[PDB]
RNA sequence: GGGAUGGCUUGUGGCGGCCAAGCGUUCAUAGCGACGUCGCUUUGAUCCUUCGAUGUCGGCUCUUCCUAUCAUACC
RNA sequence: GACUAAUCGAACCAUCUAGUAGCUGGUUACCGCCGAAGUUUCCCUCAGGAUAGCAGUGUCGACCUUCAGUUUUAUGAGGUAAAGCGAAUGAACUUUAAAUAUGUAAGAAGCCCUUGUUACUUAACUGAACGUGGGCAUUCGAAUGUAUCGACACUAGUGGGCCAUUUUUGGUAAGCAGAACUGGCGAUGCGGGAUGAACCGAACGCGGGGUUAAGGUGCCGGAGUGGACGCUCAUCAGACACCACAAAAGGCGUUAGUACAUCUUGACAGCAGGACGGUGGCCA
RNA sequence: CGGGACCGAGGACCGCGCUCUGCAAGGAUGCUGGCGUAAUGGUCACCAGCGACCCGUCUUGAAACACGGACCAAGGAGUCAA
């Protein structure tokens, strides 16, 4: 016998999706690839944020990213693994290039009327392959009832 | 107790600012290794000159062979051991052809006829009878007599314990 | 066995019987070989051996 | 000798005052002070049980307590290392900044002329007589 | 002494657990002599 | 719905004192102490002082064992 | 307290009604991955509660900072052994200093300096506290180990059980009774103690080869009627004993020793002889 | 330098090497014989050597006690709603 006073661990962390969205397996793949052949750490976040689940994946809203933008931030491209979601409290939408796994029909009415771009995941990979000159964003994750119940 | 060897073996205490060179203690230990050896000598200063193996130091270990082993020689030993009633003084005698083998047939001869184990036993000294007059035992004083010759009754001869069955009933005078 | 000889143990890396390690000896190491005597046996190696 | 909080000390039952009393646990104890009174002062100790610790207070007279010497060996060698390290940049000379265990000893050779040694009986002869 | 954190919590600023037996004593004490009074104002309206 | 002291024991009292071979001690002469012994517990008397069931024992009928022997045998 | 259709300290029939039980009984395929626990702390107890601790699944955060039932070093407790007193003085003497385990501390998240304030404190701008700025990366300031991180969420059993070594506190005619730590068991198979909750060895996927541990090698039974030196003869020896019987016990059993004593100036045992006189001492 | 036992995982090449026409160097090949069927192998029944208590259930810490079980087939117990 073998004394073993400490235990090894399993693992803790998501090592896959647990939805059946065919398109977010093929983003899943498309990033697992991505994550093996580059040194980017950013595409490694990505993908380990593709695997999370909803409210590990709160939404952005346009005032969150408009504040973000602020300070030398203008020209990059903003991405978010969450839905981006329109704040009528924000009355002027600047100009901007967003990256979301998806968007509501008035945030990216918005985005499209200021004159920004709206993008898909797999559009963030084919044009920013490494991930140069954006800026990753994530929404309030304890902005939640149960939270606020803990 | 063991295929005994005897020792000399040389200790001191570790040099200190006051005492720069120390005393060196010389004993003589019968003992199967060096390691039981020096253990020994520890052990042995702890009870007399209050030096400990930790403040202390080995300056020599030498085996000490016996000077004639042909030679056949009368040994007396004084030692002390200890009973649930304390300490006893004995003084015994054997007949042997070196000192380790007269330590060893002490050894058995206690545990054979009074139960004394070896941590128990204190040899306190061996030495060669010089002369036939020193033997004070008989069962040595027998043997050292003028003329000895005697003869083997009853000799029980060596049958290999492999071979079961003999032909013939074995005798017993050879 | 009891906690002590146990954690020197492990600390040692004798988890199982019949394992062995070198050890440098200092007395921060000598001491702890010497708590764990009842459960070891230790010597100096030839190169032979090593 | 006046204690504040937060200071280390050691409790030390000291006198024929140690007889009977009920907690003999804390004698030879080390903590920290977190009350001070003009003849008495609070003390947290930490006792183990299996894995984890628990804490404890208690209250000691201060005729029971002293000022501990816990720390005074690391600022000592805090210092030391500091003028230390200043003295071998000026001098351009590594030092050694760190303690080590105590080392095998070396060979050396021992003379025995003027200090033959004495052979011992494992019983001493002038106690026989 | 052993202290409970709760009791060495809510203790007064100044106060020290060498005289809350003194303090329990002398509340007792005035009890006492309050109803002794009582007594020996009755006895004396009778 | 549960539940239903033991390799014990046997023939010689307790308490208090003394003695005591011995054990210890011998910079303290204390403390244990077998064997004993001493004190408390009607001239063969009196018959005019019986001192508390919580605890349960029995008998047939029949067999065997122990010896710590009443009888028989021997000494 | 009898009888009232085999039913009576309250008949029989149907319904409410699938009445309630904390008590009893029972509770249905397989494999794989983890895996436990018995005063910790508070509450009036029993016909009591919570609660700490120990577990599993999910996740997330830089799975970042390192941490540790261990040693060493410094300093406490234990100064307690010990050496000396040709050091002083006399366990309480000390230059020095035990063993077992044991508390505290051992860095850049740190150390120090300087400036002010203080509503603390101090005779006091004095200490200390709070801020401010600066210096110290020339080595980040013992060893060894390090698939050992952290924080949430949800879920579950157990939370005043048994045995034992050690330490400690009491006791009895003798038994024994409380605590503290640790180990084991309840949950656990295997080898050995012929046998078995508590003993020894050793912890477990399915197989082959080799080597061992505890324990064994006259046969049952795998392995020696193996080797060396002794001791012992028991009219139910002894071989797993330590406890009791049980005592400073009784033995003309047998060995090995220790002390004292006698001995060619003749010891110990015997045989041959002497064993006398005052004197039938005094009293009775 | 002999004597014996157990094993042969992998499946183009790649590597480290060496005594370098090649090799014992990142895991067995070469030669030969009998048989080609119940011969090997398997299942069942029985003998033999060794091993092996009757299952739940309850209790406490655990055993013991206690309770259920003559046998077989079919039902037969964590469900639905808010």
């Amino acid at each position: 016998g073998i004394d073993l006073r400490w235990k090894h661990v399993r693992s803790s962390h998501r090592k896959a999706p647990k939805s059946d969205n065919v398109y977010l397996k093929l983003l899943v793949k498309l990033y697992r690839f991505l994550a093996r052949r580059t040194e980017a750490p950013f595409n490694k976040v990505v993908l380990r944020r593709l695997f999370m689940s909803r409210i590990n994946r709160p939404p952005v809203s346009l005032s969150r990213i408009a504040r973000n933008l602020k300070n030398g931030n203008e020209k990059k491209t903003v991405v978010v693994v969450a839905t981006v979601t329109d704040d009528n409290r924000l009355l002027q939408v600047p100009k901007m290039e967003v990256a979301a796994l998806r968007f509501t029909a008035k945030a990216r009415a918005r985005i499209e009327a200021a004159g920004g771009r709206t993008l898909t995941l797999d559009q963030l990979a084919l044009e920013k392959p490494t991930g140069a000159n954006t800026l990753l964003l994530r929404g309030p994750k304890n902005a939640r009832e149960a939270v606020k119940h803990f | 107790m063991g295929r005994l060897q005897e020792y000399q073996v040389i200790g001191r205490h570790l040099p200190t600012e006051a005492n720069p060179n120390p005393a060196l203690y010389r004993m003589r230990i019968f003992a199967p290794n060096e390691v039981v050896a020096k253990s020994r000598f520890w052990y042995f200063l702890r009870g007399l000159k209050k030096v400990k193996k930790a403040t202390g130091e080995i300056v020599s270990v030498n085996v000490i062979s016996e000077k004639h082993p042909l030679k056949v020689k009368n040994f007396g030993i004084w030692l002390r051991y200890d009973s649930r009633s304390g300490t006893h003084n004995m003084y015994k005698e054997y007949r042997e052809t070196s000192r380790v083998a007269a330590v060893e047939a002490m050894y058995a001869d206690m545990a054979a006829r009074h139960r004394a184990r070896f941590r128990s036993i204190h040899i306190l000294k061996v030495v060669e009878l010089e002369k036939t007059e020193d033997v004070k035992r008989p069962y040595i004083k027998q043997l050292v007599a003028k003329n000895l010759s005697f003869p083997l009754p009853h000799r029980v001869p060596k049958i290999s314990t492999k071979k079961i069955f003999s032909a013939k009933r074995p005798s017993t005078f050879s | 066995i009891p906690p002590k000889p146990r954690k020197i143990l492990q600390l040692l890396r004798l988890r199982q019987i019949n394992n062995g390690v070198f050890v440098k000896v200092t007395k921060a190491t000598a001491e702890m070989i010497k708590i764990v005597e009842p459960w070891v046996a230790y010597g100096y190696p030839n190169l032979k051996s090593v | 000798r006046t204690y504040r909080v937060g200071d280390i000390v050691d409790i030390k039952v000291n006198g024929a005052v140690q007889k009977g009393m009920p907690h003999k646990f804390y004698h030879g104890k080390t903590g920290v002070v977190y009350n001070v009174t003009k003849s008495a002062v609070g003390v947290i100790v930490y006792k183990r049980v299996k894995h984890r610790y628990i804490e404890k207070r208690i209250n000691v007279r201060i005729e029971h307590v002293k000022p501990s010497r816990s720390r005074e060996d690391f600022l000592r060698r805090v210092k030391e290392n500091a003028e230390l390290k200043k003295k071998a940049k000026a001098e351009g000379v590594p030092v050694q900044l760190k303690r080590q265990p105590a080392m095998p000893r070396e060979a050396h050779t021992v003379s025995i002329a003027d200090n033959k040694p004495v052979t011992l009986a494992p019983v001493a002869y002038e106690t026989t007589i | 002494i052993e202290v409970s954190a709760a009791k060495e919590a809510m203790r007064p600023e100044g106060t020290s657990v060498r005289g809350d037996k003194r303090r329990e004593i002398r509340a007792r004490v005035k009890k006492n002599q309050k109803q002794m009074l009582r007594n020996q104002r009755i006895a004396a309206e009778k």
